[PDB]
């Protein structure tokens, strides 16, 4: 049992809408600080406050704090405000206590946990620069060829400091999903200044510019992808307790053989508005119904090839996804509008995938009925469209 | 100040024995893997020997049967025995636990040349 350790309303500066909303917080234990739109009436490693750092802030509200966790490979901020210095006081001093505990009793444990791990291999030089993949407030994404080996990876640079609270995350490598369809740390390692983190870079093309040039992915073939991403999905959810929350069409890649990746290159934007979740809209409480919105939105891109919600104008299309109705394609047949309607519940606690089951409602639903499960974990499913690429080298989707 | 601290080395001439000495300053030698290191002038720091909570003890293979680990959880205090020793022993000698092992946090070592 995890005990409530500090509870009360904050601010809670919104994480993509960028407005201030009270929310009833509840510290605990377990290292869990999770909002609720009011206090309920009665667990997500999203949500933990082990291992941040701490920041005290008057800008741009007086009293805010913000909580800064590296989740992954990815830097992560929470930006919450209070009314009195002395109530903000109180808050960091919870979150503080909570953590130091989580970090005690942790080595306690692995120190008694020991067994020859009391053992004591890459840096910059050996990669090629080749492309800026992307940038963000604490670092960037470089595609990169290993010297030695001639191998294309995207490589993660942040600054250190925004990570490391007085102290130090290099044995991450050792921690890496056993999933295919998950991006891969290859290497992590740093520099004086930076921590950089190498991951697999699928040579078989973006998914977006194949669904772009077909204009639009048959059932069949929407079938195959979508089963690789459920299964991928199901292994966050169940194996890591972690939802992903980036869910678009821009983070699919295809491998040489045409299996998804699905890409972990996503940094601090401190937008991509037409996936974000009604529940996210609205800051809502979110969990991991907010992966399975997206999967709606990807698999009706792919069945119909345009978005289920667009307008030009960004407070339009969230109107859209709050409120409208999903409309299908004359030509969808009704196993693919019964997945995606269910996908597409406004209300996370409707929507398909939602309940207690997770995946499993996916798994089991009529538009997947005949996929055997562990067949998609094994990449036994053929793909539908193989790439065109001589090995895991040729540059053909680059240059 | 938690810590640890290496005490027993010198000089020792080749086939001599030392005993090495790792006093605990507010940790727990119980409740931890302990293990022994040893860095030369140009190589990198070496695991030695390892004393599980059990009492299981493990060594690499240029000190088997040459060295002894062993912990006395009486007096918070690990050992390292040292029999038949060689110049490619000389070197300095470190005791840790894991969690500074892998945060890089070492006491002062002690220095045990031998020819
Ligand atoms: C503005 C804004 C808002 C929100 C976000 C969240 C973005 N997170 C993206 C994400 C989530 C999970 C993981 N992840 C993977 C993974 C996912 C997809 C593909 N490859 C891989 N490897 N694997 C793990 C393991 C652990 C964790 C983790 C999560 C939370 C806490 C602790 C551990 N996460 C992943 C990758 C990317 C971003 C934003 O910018």
């Amino acid at each position: 049992d995890v005990a409530i350790v500090k509870e009360g309303w904050l601010h809670k500066r919104g994480e993509y809408i960028k407005t201030w909303r009270p929310r009833y917080f509840l510290l605990k234990n377990d290292g869990t600080f999770i909002g609720y739109k009011e206090r309920p009436q009665d667990p997500l490693n999203n949500f933990s406050v082990a291992q941040c750092q701490l920041m005290k802030t008057e800008r741009p509200r007086p009293n805010t704090f913000i909580i800064r966790c590296l989740q992954w490979t990815t830097v992560i901020e929470r930006t919450f405000h209070v009314e009195t210095p002395e109530e903000r006081e109180e808050w960091t001093t919870a979150i503080q206590t909570v953590a130091d505990g989580l970090k005690k009793q942790e080595e306690e444990e692995m120190d008694a946990s020991a067994e020859h791990t009391d053992m004591e291999r890459v840096t910059m030089n050996e990669f090629e620069y080749l492309k800026l993949l992307g940038k963000g407030t604490f670092g960037k994404v470089i595609l990169v060829k290993e010297k030695a080996t001639g191998r294309y990876y995207a490589m993660k640079i942040l600054k250190k400091e925004v990570i490391v609270a007085k102290d130090e995350t290099e044995n991450r490598v050792l921690q890496n999903s056993r999933h295919p369809f998950l991006t891969a740390l290859k290497y992590s390692f740093q520099t004086h200044d930076r921590l950089c983190f190498v991951m697999e870079y699928a040579n078989g093309g973006e998914l977006f510019f194949h669904l772009s040039r077909e204009r639009v992915f048959s059932e069949d073939r929407a079938r195959f992808y979508g089963a690789e991403i459920v299964s991928a999905l199901d292994y966050l959810h169940s194996e890591k307790n972690v939802v992903y929350r980036d869910l678009k069409l821009e983070n699919l890649m295809l491998d040489k053989d045409g299996h998804i990746k699905i890409t972990d290159f996503g940094l601090c934007k401190e937008g991509t508005p037409e996936y974000l979740a009604p529940e996210v809209l609205e800051d809502n409480d979110y969990g991991r119904a907010v992966d399975w919105w997206g999967l709606g939105v990807v698999m009706y891109e792919m069945m119909c090839g345009r978005l289920p919600f667009y307008n030009q104008d960004h407070e339009k299309l969230f109107e859209l996804i709050l409120m409208e109705e999903i409309r299908f394609p004359r030509t969808l047949g009704p196993e693919a509008k019964s997945l995606l309607s269910g996908l597409l519940k406004k209300d996370p606690k409707q929507r398909l995938g939602g309940g207690s089951e997770d995946a499993k409602e996916i798994m089991q639903h009529r538009f997947f009925a005949g996929i055997v499960w562990q067949h998609v974990y094994e990449k036994k499913l053929s793909p539908p469209f193989k790439p065109q690429v001589t090995s895991e080298t040729d540059t053909r989707y680059f240059d | 100040q938690v810590q640890l601290q290496e005490s027993g080395g010198g000089l020792v001439q080749a086939g001599g024995s030392l005993r090495l000495s790792c006093a605990a300053s507010g940790i727990d030698v119980r409740i931890k893997t302990m293990a022994w290191y040893r860095q030369a002038p140009g190589k990198q720091r070496e695991l030695l020997a390892s004393v599980l909570v059990s009492g299981s003890t493990n060594y690499a293979d240029p000190v088997k049967g040459r060295f002894t680990i062993s912990r006395d959880n009486a007096k918070n205090t690990v050992y390292l025995q040292m029999n038949k020793l060689i110049p490619d022993d000389t070197a300095v000698y470190y005791c840790n636990t894991y969690g500074r092992l892998r945060r890089d946090v070492w006491g002062p070592g002690t220095q045990v040349t031998v020819s």
